[PDB]
């Protein structure tokens, strides 16, 4: 049964997935993994259904890792979906500051992609800036790419002087 | 609008 | 036609 919850859950079906969580007994089919190690949290943050990935925190479900160490909130970054995103963030504040296998936060993939309202909301909370594993911050990451928006909306923000500061004085790349 | 035709749908037989 | 399969289609068990 949980190949007919990954699919609801991946697409927004909201009735399947409450007729499927009806008997809440049993929670090891609703933390369970993929193939690729993806929860239904994971598949219904990362389409960007808020009513489903509300339905799944209500019911209790955990902020699990990928295989490749990202969460719920990374893959909602990198769609872009703000809906999904405040839902996240106004349920628990501790998974913000959350590293993957390459040292990215939420904010490096919302910037990389160039979103500006979710690299907007992730910066109205407290977004703990640091370094990548190339010591790369979102802010290099969006001028690699040439996002005009995201870094025009990072200098209109008040945590700018900040994002000034850190940098790598070694790497040749970053600088 | 097709996520939402995909979201609305009514699947019978071609389930699991 | 996009529109045109919302305005045509048959929803059972997603209402509401």
């Amino acid at each position: 049964k949980k190949s007919p919850l990954h699919f609801a859950a991946s697409y927004g079906r909201i009735n399947t997935c409450q007729r499927l969580l009806q008997d809440i007994s049993d929670t090891r089919l609703l933390n369970e993994g993929d193939l690729h190690g993806m929860t239904p949290l994971h598949l219904a943050a990362k389409n960007g259904h808020d009513k489903v990935v509300q339905l799944l925190l209500k019911k209790g479900a955990l902020f699990l890792s990928d295989h490749n160490g990202w969460t719920a909130l990374h893959h909602a970054s990198m769609g872009g979906y703000t809906q999904t995103m405040k839902v996240i963030l106004d349920t628990n504040l501790k998974c913000t500051d959350r590293l993957d296998e390459d040292g990215n936060t939420a904010l490096h993939f919302a910037a990389r992609e160039g979103h500006a309202k979710a690299v907007a909301l992730l910066l109205s909370h407290n977004a703990d800036i640091v370094l990548n594993k190339q010591q790369a911050s979102f802010l290099h990451l969006a001028l690699h790419n040439k996002r005009k928006e995201v870094v025009l909306t990072i200098i209109r923000s008040k945590r700018w002087d900040e994002c000034l500061k850190i940098f790598s004085h070694n790497s040749p790349g970053n600088k | 609008l097709i996520k939402l035709i995909i979201q609305k749908m009514e699947i019978i037989s071609e389930t699991e």
